[PDB]
RNA sequence: GCCCCUAAGCGUGUGCUAAGUGGAAAAGGAUGUGCAGUCGCGAAGACAACCAGGAGGUUGGCUUAGAAGCAGCCACCCUU
RNA sequence: ACCUCGAUGUCGGCUCGUCGCAUCCUGGGGCUGGAGCAGGUCCCAAGGGUUGGGCUGUUCGCCCAUUAAAGCGGCACGCG
């Protein structure tokens, strides 16, 4: 779970979601899982 | 640095019209 | 149902061949002897062989024709292809060799006639960059 | 690092930051260019950083133009010294960039790679900037 | 895909039918381009084997008396225009369906009649 | 919305009661309750259908519409058929048994572990390794299935633990 | 070359000045000045949106029919005032024309073609000068590049001119310069 | 300045915001949302989803233990 | 160079503490170039705890034995 002020779709399987007022990225690969913060 | 921020920002009071003495 | 390219008078190397289909569960010795007999009935060409694999491990060899670029490399007489196709024109290819290679690849192609095969061969020679006139 | 060969006066006043660019406001050499949005001083190192960033990206072919030269100097006086006792000595060589100016110019076949290269360049700059083509 | 390209395809398929003596409509869902290209070797000798979008075909089929083939557009549409002689395409498709078993023939058309599987097999035998 | 504009059919073995925004459905599997939101209007088409309607197409209306429609559809499907989930476990000596209604697992820890089927859900073990869970509520069935799945830590190396059947686990190789 | 005149409505300005111009730009009106051989300067206002659309459709050098209080007048877009930053249209310059008039016009040249892969082509002269007729001014002049190799210099002469079209610029202008593509080494050398 | 502290408006009409933003802040990141606008495709049925394919030359040439559509470089071609 | 020169005592150490978390240990997680053991890095977490000596006025630093650990900081570089 990366936590960075920037979040980007590393691979095209990545999707960008907003949960509870914060932006994160979900993907099948757990490496690409990241959060904007 | 908080105090300078406070004073320079209270300069923006609608009555002060963007100016206060001593910045 | 896998594919490899193996030379005319060569068989049983460790890196390219052995583990390549030994992890496919296929008998390597019988394939080696049969392909060797067939390719020494060819006498002259590196051949792409396709292994067709079954559940009981029985195998069948599909002997397509020697590769079109390899056929053009042996056709133009040069051992090595070009490093910069259309810029470094190492050799030359004639339309009669084009027609012979067109017949062979007609045996290998989806081409219906000679001219389509010749055009395919022209594209193949261009891919590696040998002058075609 | 581009440094002017010689200057008539080595110690100058600061280049004043009022107004928008009048000249150099159009793309003139390459297919694309970078247009500046802020007021700034741009140093040697920023320019060479951005230029190497472009060159690494486009790699093979295409040519780049640099429309601005860092010929106005800026001095600094040695640290641990009080105020006064004369002006400092020049260290860093800058150019005065106003909004509307075009900084870098590119001639390259592919559009997407070009935009990516200019984006890599822009990220190296201290100012807001945008990509402008020769189409109106 | 744009409407101009669809109109061009409609006109061209109509023209190819007016040059065709009879037609066969089949389903291809479940075959690969390998055996399909082998079929184009087989069918490309005399007839013509193609595939078109049904909404394109019905504007292409409204031209001639193949307006009776609108009800055979259900499922993927593979059209065999028999140009050389008449029966070649039917028997070739019948043998290709016997070997593959992945084809279903929606029907055929000729002589002012659109005809079902049994009648096509009759003409394929006759 | 787009989903929320498909009527919910009422099969014959189904009984429906509507009280304003409240809804209740009774069938062979039992009775279930539901409540819809203020923006959404609920009607029963006398042809044995359910109609979900919204006055507006703003954010709240659009989002809530399909939600409510699918929710009532799930509610009726629960009392018509029900809900069934399948579990199946991997690992040597990984033991699953039923004690009455309660489920017992032995997944390699020193002690065995127990889980209790809440009211409205039942367990059925047919193999020592795999079993199933039946229930009225889709949400409750999913919840219990999830908590069952969570019991053992995921293993990309040897893949020990409980699994759903359809799911596939990512697996790396510990080379060293 | 026969292009249709474009129909725009103009209304004569009531006030002139920076305040009037700012006010007019504020509500979607663009100020223009009509001056020609008629020696009558008209300060007019145009719809910004429609004028911009006409410009986009038919380039910078477009021939216009203006509706000065019912009067249909032929005019030419002699010059445009664009903001350097937000790309508006600030002011327009319109030249009265009668049919069959010799006109001096900047026309954009566009380079199309497939140069050889080891070639980079640079478009050096952005726009070229033409003497033509008011009703027959091109929108673009096309230069084709195929098989261009080594240093292939295309000057202003080689551009094909249709009937009634005359080249005013000196034909030496390198409109397109064909050069060797810069190397992976050459790029790391310029600017250092 | 006008809800109460605290004198005067929990004023009227049309919108906007969900962040207590209001009632501090950068590069930069981001399917929040409103308004307005340009281009594409779309009933000849568009997009999404549901089902069938995505073949042959060929493993294109160099480099390479190795290079086969998937470390790298050049062209970026041909049939059904 | 804005308070203090008709006085605002200045380093280390001792006694006594109080607060911040930018967490040293203990607690909870995510990812791994995480087989296990043992790790790396990021997030949450301030309840409690965090040694005794040799040299140096020393701060600091090195060293000797241990410990789960021998945290960093502000409070007139706390406190005559
Ligand atoms: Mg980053
Ligand atoms: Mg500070
Ligand atoms: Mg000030
Ligand atoms: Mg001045
Ligand atoms: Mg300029
Ligand atoms: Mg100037
Ligand atoms: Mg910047
Ligand atoms: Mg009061
Ligand atoms: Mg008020
Ligand atoms: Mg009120
Ligand atoms: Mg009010
Ligand atoms: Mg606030
Ligand atoms: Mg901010
Ligand atoms: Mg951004
Ligand atoms: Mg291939
Ligand atoms: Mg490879
Ligand atoms: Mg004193
Ligand atoms: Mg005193
Ligand atoms: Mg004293
Ligand atoms: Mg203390
Ligand atoms: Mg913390
Ligand atoms: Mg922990
Ligand atoms: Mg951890
Ligand atoms: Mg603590
Ligand atoms: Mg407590
Ligand atoms: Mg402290
Ligand atoms: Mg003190
Ligand atoms: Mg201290
Ligand atoms: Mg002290
Ligand atoms: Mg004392
Ligand atoms: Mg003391
Ligand atoms: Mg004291
Ligand atoms: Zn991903």
């Amino acid at each position: 779970m990366k936590v960075n002020p920037s979040v980007k779709p590393i691979c095209d399987k990545c999707r960008v979601i907003r949960r509870h007022g914060r932006v994160m990225v979900i993907c099948s690969d757990p490496r690409h899982k990241q959060r904007q913060g | 640095a908080k105090r300078g921020r406070k004073k320079r920002d209270r300069k923006h009071s609608k009555a002060n019209h963007g100016k206060r003495p001593n910045a | 149902l896998i594919k490899l390219q193996i030379q005319a008078g060569q068989a049983n190397p460790a890196p390219p061949v052995g583990p390549a289909l030994g992890q496919h569960g296929v008998n390597i010795m019988e394939f080696c002897k049969a392909y060797n007999a067939a390719t020494e009935s060819q006498r002259g060409n590196v051949i792409p062989v396709e292994i067709t694999v079954y559940e009981d491990r029985s195998f069948t060899f599909a002997l397509k024709t020697p590769p079109a670029a390899k056929l053009l490399l042996k056709a133009a007489g040069v051992q090595k292809g070009s490093g910069e196709p259309h810029k470094t024109k190492v050799a030359k290819v004639t339309w009669d060799q084009v027609r012979e290679i067109a017949e062979t690849k007609k045996a290998d192609l989806n081409a219906n006639d000679i001219d389509a095969a010749a055009k395919i061969i022209a594209g193949t020679a261009r891919s590696m960059g040998i002058t075609v006139e | 690092m581009l440094i002017p060969r010689k200057v008539k006066h080595r110690k100058q006043h600061h280049p004043e930051q009022r107004g928008i660019a009048s000249g150099g406001t159009s793309v003139s050499f390459g297919d694309y260019g970078i247009q500046a949005l802020e007021h700034a001083y741009i140093t040697n190192r920023q320019i060479e950083s951005a230029r190497i960033a472009i060159n690494r990206h486009i790699k093979r072919g295409g040519k780049v133009w640099i429309n601005i030269f860092p010929d106005r100097p800026l001095t600094k006086k040695p640290a641990e010294t009080r105020m006064g006792s004369g002006k400092g000595s020049p260290e860093w060589w800058v150019a005065n960039v106003k909004p509307g100016r075009v900084l870098f110019e590119l001639s390259y076949p592919d559009e997407k790679t070009a935009r990516d290269a200019l984006t890599r360049a822009i990220h190296k700059l201290p100012i807001k900037a945008r990509i402008v083509t020769r189409e109106e | 895909m744009a409407k101009a390209d669809k109109a061009t395809a409609v006109a061209d398929i109509a023209e190819q039918f007016k040059a065709s003596t009879a037609t066969v409509v089949t389903e291809y869902r479940g075959l690969t381009v390998a055996n399909l290209a082998e079929l184009r070797r087989a069918l490309g000798d005399s007839a013509t084997y193609t595939v078109a979008k049904n909404t394109l075909v019905k504007r292409a089929a409204s031209e001639a008396g193949i307006e009776g083939l609108d009800e055979l557009f259900a499922g993927p549409t593979a059209i065999a225009f028999v140009k050389g002689e008449a029966v070649d395409a039917a028997k070739a498709i019948k043998k290709f369906a016997k070997d593959n078993k992945a084809l279903v023939i929606k029907g055929g058309y000729m002589d002012g009649k659109a005809l079902s599987v049994a009648d096509v097999e009759k003409i394929a035998d006759l | 919305s787009r989903i929320g504009k498909q009527p919910v059919p009422v099969p014959s073995g189904v009984d429906v009661t509507i009280n304003g925004q409240n809804l209740s459905v009774k069938g062979p599997k039992g009775t279930l309750t539901l409540d819809v939101a203020e923006p959404i209007s609920v009607s029963r088409a006398e042809d044995g259908a359910i109609v979900v309607t919204r006055p507006d197409d703003e954010r709240r209306s659009r989002s809530l519409h399909g939600l409510s429609r699918t929710l009532i559809a799930n509610l009726v499907t629960g009392v018509t058929e029900g809900y069934t989930q399948k579990m199946e476990i991997f690992g040597v000596g990984y033991r699953v048994q039923l004690k009455g209604q309660n489920l017992e697992f032995a997944l390699g820890y020193s002690h065995p572990v127990l889980i209790e089927a809440p009211e409205g859900i039942t367990f059925a073990v047919e193999s020592p390794t795999k079993f199933s869970v039946s229930g009225i509520d889709k949400q409750k069935v999913g919840q219990i299935s999830a908590v069952i799945r969570r019991l053992r830590r995921p293993d990309p190396y040897k893949g020990k633990g409980v699994r759903y059947e359809g799911e596939q686990i990512r697996r790396k190789v510990g080379k060293t | 070359t026969a292009n249709i005149p474009n129909k725009l409505t103009a209304n004569v300005r009531t006030r002139t000045g920076k305040g009037a111009s700012r006010q007019a730009r504020r509500d979607g009106k663009v100020p223009a000045v009509l001056y020609g051989h008629g020696t009558d300067p008209q300060h007019l206002e145009l719809n910004a949106r429609d004028f911009a659309a006409v410009l986009r459709s038919h380039g910078t050098n477009a021939i216009l029919t203006l509706d000065i209080e019912g009067t249909e007048q032929l005019a030419l877009t002699k010059a445009l005032d664009v903001h350097p930053i937000r790309r508006n249209i600030q002011h327009a310059d319109l030249l009265v024309v009668q049919r069959g008039e010799k006109v001096t016009v900047e026309v954009t040249v566009l380079v199309e073609g497939d140069a050889t892969p080891g070639t980079l082509v640079t478009q050096d002269a952005n726009t070229i000068e033409i003497e033509a007729e008011a009703l027959s001014i091109p929108e673009q002049l096309t230069v084709s590049v195929e098989g261009v190799e080594a240093g292939t210099q295309i000057t202003a002469g080689q551009i094909s001119l249709p009937e009634g079209v005359n080249l005013i610029s000196d034909p030496e202008l390198l409109v397109v310069n064909v050069v060797e593509a810069p190397s992976a080494e050459a790029l790391e050398e310029e600017g250092a």
